[PDB]
Formats: C-alpha cells, structure tokens, sequence
C-alpha cells in the first residue's frame, strides 16, 4: 500500500532551520506521472501547498515562500526532504507529506508532524484571576514553556462545572490557557474557589484564590 | 484566497447538504482537477472526490462532485454522524496547487442550545505588568458554529484575539469557548467599553464592561 | 505471434515530436482489437485503409511512429498539413497509408508550474520532407549577422518548449500520438491480422 510518514523535530527557534523528511514506500517515484508533495496546516487554519518533487527531479514550491524552501529526493532511501530556511513563530504547523499525481492533486497523506516554532526557555505560568465586575469564575494562565500545564479546582473536590480550555501558543512563543467553573450566586459566599495549576517541567505549582 | 468556500455549512441525518468551492479568478484556467478532502479532527485530510466528480475506490456513493461555471460542488446524501469534518476543495492555478480556506461541516445530533455569556475583565495583578487580557466565556452550547465579535468604545477590533474550545461533553454534546482579548496596558487605559458580542443563528448576545467601573 | 503495439502505445516515456520516435513491426499477428477496445483515444483517422477492415488486411511492413504534441496540433498529423509541427517536425506523405491515433495525456505529462520537458523545433531554413527527422540544435540565424553558436538579435535557439500546465482547456493539454504506416509491396506480408 502507498504509505508516507513525516519525521523531524518538533521544536525549532526562529531564525533556524526546519529539515523534515518523508519516508515513503509502496511505490517509486521513478515513474512518469509521479510526484511528492509537503504541506502544512497551522492550528485552526487551512492546509496550504508549499513544495512539490516529481519523477524526473522537476521542482516546485509555493511562489511566496519559494526563497526559503528547498525540496530533494533520495531514491535509494525513499526519502524526500523539505528545508525551510529562516523559521518564523507563524510556521507552527503540523507538516504534511502526500503521494501526487495530476489528476488527484495529492492522495494518501501521512499522519503529520506538529512543528512548533518557539524562542521560549522553561518558564512557570502567571496566574491571574478570572472575575465579573449563578457565576463563573476561572484562572487565566498565562506564559509558560514547554506544555502542560494541569488544572484543579480545591485540590479536586471541585469538577462540576468545570472547563479547562486547552493550550494556545502566542505570538511570544509561550502558552496560555483558561480555566472555568460555573458556581451558585447564593453558595459563592460561604465557599471559597482556589485554582490549583502544576506546571511539571519548571517544578512550579501556583495556587490562586478567586474571589467571588 | 484562489478558492472560496462557506466556512460552515450544517443539516440533520438522512438529508442532503453542498458544499461550494468558488475560484475567485482566472488562474485556475479551465478548473478541471477539482478535489474534495474529508478531514477528522487530529486526522490527515482523506481524498473523497477527485477531477470534479470521480470517486476514488472506497469511498461511499453518498459524496459526489459536480461544476457549473466557476463553482465546483461537493454533494453528501443521506448524511450520517460521522459526516461531521472539515471539508477542503483543492485545484490548480498556473503556479500552484490551493486549498479553499475549509468548511465545518455540522450534522446535527440534538436541540440547539444558546450559549451563557460571561465578560471577564483584566485583573489589576496583570496590568502592573502592562499587558491586559480580556476573556469572553461562550458556556454549554450546541451547535459548535458560533461568531465571537470584539468591540472597544464600539469599534470592532480584528487580529487581537484568539478562540479556544473545549471538547464536546460526554452528557449534553454541548461546546464551551473562550476568546481572548490581548491589549498592552496602554491600549487598554486608552478605552471605556469593553464588548463581547456572540451570535447564533437570530441571536447575537453582547455583554460588556466599563473600564474604571471595576 | 503478438504485435508489441503495447510496447508502442503504453509506453512509459514518450518522445518531443522533433526528436519522434519509430518502431518496426514485422513478422507478427496485429491484433487492432486491444487499440479498437481503449476507450482512451480522441484520434482515430486512416487513411488508405478501413478502420473496420484492418483486421483483415496483410502488409509488408509496418511503422509505429511515437510523439508528443498539443491537442490543437493533433489536425497537423494528416496528409497536406501545414503548421510549425507539419512543417518543422513530423511530415506525412501525400500518398499516406497508415492510421493516426492519439489521446490526451493530461493526467502524465503536464506539471504543477508547467511541464517544460517536450520541445518542437520552432524554426528552419526549409520544410521536412515525408519521414525526415531533425534533431540539431545549431543557433536559427533569422538575420544576417553570423550567429557562431551565440544567442542574440536574430539569433534564436530552434527547440522551444511547450509548458503543459493542467490549468489548460482540452485543445492545449498534451496529446500523445502513434502513427502507423502500412508498406504493402509485392512481396509476401510479414504482418496481418486475426
Ligand atoms: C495498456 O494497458 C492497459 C491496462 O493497464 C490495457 O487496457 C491496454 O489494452 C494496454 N494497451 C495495449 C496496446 O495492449
């Protein structure tokens, strides 16, 4: 069967180099009318084209990122290279590589390989509280590196009613992320709400009372 | 960009739905190899529709493809739950094969439910910092499309915020959000009303604060 | 004894029509059921001959000619023709006995970016005769200023691409083309049908 699989890094910097590679088998692409192709897709967004290899060692790529990309075949190794010079945090994306041929465009894709584009060193997270001016309250975490982060509502006796949003990388290269529980307005002033969030690798654990 | 699709797009099992691809100009030429990608979240795209209407082996007889003019169109009879994806056309221009920007495809699996809207203003422990970021908290609704809109002093802003969804509870099939209003701290004093509007459907919900006020 | 027309007409690469390719079919049993049978061809033109009789017909000696052209080029490969293709790269005769088959290869030999693999001689002094093959690439001195192999004013390269792009309509996507010349001479038939 005509299979493809990514690998390479899942952490550059800017400035650097991405090299990604796309092993392939089930087929040789030795025959006319063949090709290879790397895409990409950033989080919530659309899939976008940006190089292609065919048969004969024709190349092409994405006229806008075109002075950055460099493509390459090994027919020996069943490989198929992608560099992308002078990385930038908008480059995060999960890379794509996929069988072509004219008339189906691109088909059997790999699985892909989430690339994440951060200058960001080991950083424990800032809590802040979430308050109006039934309730809902929450913890806003922000600016921590590398993921995850866990939440807790007082030390887990609270679960009901809670939504913990997953991570967004910002623009500056480090997480953020929300943390809701939706609570009684009658009940919010006898009991007190505490978010627990354990940032494991910066040993950092940060306890936030919220006041209602 | 070179093709234009609705971003969303939903209907109710055993009904029919389309899915349009307009190519907004003339360098797709005769606009022949027109293909349609099903993609599951966390998944790789899968090719259900290729060169407008043939369908690769394997793929159910439900999805068709078809052209009139610029516009290509992807077909599903009798949808079905797992039918809910993200839909993509692909073509070529003289230069490059594109994408259109994708449609949320929604299959309807039980009763609409309107969001609770919650405006959670800065902390000060932030501010001292000198950034300010605004949180708007869409909770327990159904179905996923919905339009979260930023307005300061009543203009709507644009590229300063970003969206987060939980996923889909195991009970209620229902959705959280949370977008996110990020501002520097002066930006953010140069300002009163801080708005989240949400719209669903006939409904747009706009809840707000005064800055000062709290 | 089978015919290698598949050998002819499914093969992997095919030539620029200036540098058109020629295969000799003797001795062997020309079944035209296989190429009768393919939906595949847009061109099916004889001449000399019945389309529905060749599976009767003997002959002495058979040609298999193999190129690639445009679409809009295709009405070049018939006897009379003029054209840049006609005239400078593949001539037929007046007297033409043989079929003329050709399909479109869109989905194999156009590119993303276009496919600049297959040439045409653009210019020449003079016009092909019947069967004539060039394949030089001298400097076309259009002018009179001596060229000495240097690209100038009036000093053109003679090959010039073709640049298949898939954005094309059907009368500027790729055609591949056969031709098949039929020698009956009198003299014992080396090639016949079922
Ligand atoms: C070329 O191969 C196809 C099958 O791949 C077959 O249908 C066709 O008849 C072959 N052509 C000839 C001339 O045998």
């Amino acid at each position: 069967q005509i299979t493809l699989k990514e690998s390479g890094p899942t952490l550059v910097k800017p400035t650097q180099t991405l090299t990604l590679t796309c092993t392939f088998s089930g087929f040789s692409l030795s025959i006319s009318g063949v090709g290879v192709g790397w895409l990409r897709q950033p989080p919530g967004k659309a899939l976008e084209w940006l190089a292609l290899i065919y048969w004969d060692d024709d190349k092409r790529y994405s006229p806008s990122l075109k002075s950055r990309l460099t493509i390459s075949k090994d027919t020996s190794k069943n490989q198929v290279v992608l560099k992308m010079t002078n990385i930038d945090p908008v480059d995060t994306a999960t890379y794509y590589c996929a069988h072509h041929s004219i008339s189906t465009i691109f088909d059997h894709w790999g699985q892909g390989t989430l690339v994440t584009v951060s200058s960001a060193s080991t950083k424990g997270p800032s809590v802040f509280p979430l308050a109006p001016c039934t309730a809902a309250l929450g913890c806003l975490v922000k600016d921590y590196f590398p993921e995850p982060v866990t939440v807790s509502w007082n030390s887990g006796a609270l679960t009901s009613g809670v939504h913990t949003f997953p991570a967004v990388l910002q623009s500056s290269g480090l997480y953020s992320l929300s943390s809701v529980v939706t609570v009684p307005s009658s009940s919010l002033g006898t009991k007190t709400y505490t978010c627990n969030v354990d940032h494991k690798p910066s040993n950092t654990k940060v306890d936030k009372r919220v006041h209602h | 960009s070179a093709l234009t699709q609705p971003a969303s797009v939903s209907g109710s099992p055993g009904q029919s739905i389309t899915i349009s691809c307009t190519a907004t100009s003339s360098d797709v030429g005769d606009y022949n190899y027109v293909s349609w990608y099903q993609q599951h979240p966390g998944k790789a795209p899968k090719l259900m529709i290729f060169e407008v209407s043939d369908r690769p082996s394997g793929i159910s007889n439900r999805f068709s493809g078809s052209k009139s003019g610029n516009t290509a169109s992807l077909t599903i009879s009798g949808l079905q739950a797992e039918d809910e994806a993200d839909y993509y056309c692909s073509s070529y221009t003289t230069s490059s094969a594109v994408f259109g920007g994708g449609t949320k495809l929604t299959v309807l699996g039980r009763t609409v439910a309107a969001p609770s809207v919650f405006i959670f203003p800065p902390s000060d422990e932030q501010l001292k910092s000198g950034t300010a970021s605004v949180v708007c908290l869409l909770n327990n609704f159904y179905p996923r499309e919905a339009k979260v809109q930023w307005k300061v002093d009543n203009a709507l802003q644009s590229g300063n915020s970003q969206e987060s969804v939980t996923e889909q509870d195991s009970k209620d099939s229902t959705y959280s959000l949370s977008s996110t209003l990020t501002l520097s701290k002066a930006d953010y004093e140069k300002h009163k009303v801080y708005a989240c509007e949400v719209t669903q459907g006939t409904t747009s919900v706009t809840k707000s604060f005064n800055r000062g006020e709290c | 004894n089978l015919c290698p027309f598949g050998e002819v007409f499914n093969a992997t690469r095919f030539a620029s029509v200036y540098a058109w390719n020629r295969k000799r079919i003797s001795n062997c049993v020309a079944d035209y059921s296989v190429l009768y049978n393919s939906a595949s061809f847009s061109t099916f033109k004889c001449y000399g001959v019945s389309p529905t009789k060749l599976n009767d017909l003997c002959f002495t000696n058979v040609y298999a000619d193999s190129f690639v052209i445009r679409g809009d080029e295709v009405r070049q490969i018939a006897p009379g023709q003029t054209g840049k293709i006609a005239d400078y790269n593949y001539k037929l005769p007046d007297d033409f006995t043989g079929c003329v088959i050709a399909w479109n290869s869109n989905n194999l030999d156009s590119k993303v970016g276009g496919n600049y693999n297959y040439l045409y001689r653009l210019f020449r002094k003079s016009n092909l005769k019947p069967f004539e093959r060039d394949i030089s690439t001298e400097i076309y001195q259009a002018g009179s200023t001596p060229c000495n192999g240097v690209e100038g004013f009036n000093c053109y390269f003679p090959l010039q691409s073709y640049g298949f792009q898939p954005t094309n309509g059907v009368g500027y996507q790729p055609y591949r083309v056969v031709v098949l010349s039929f020698e009956l001479l009198h003299a014992p038939a080396t090639v016949c049908g079922p």
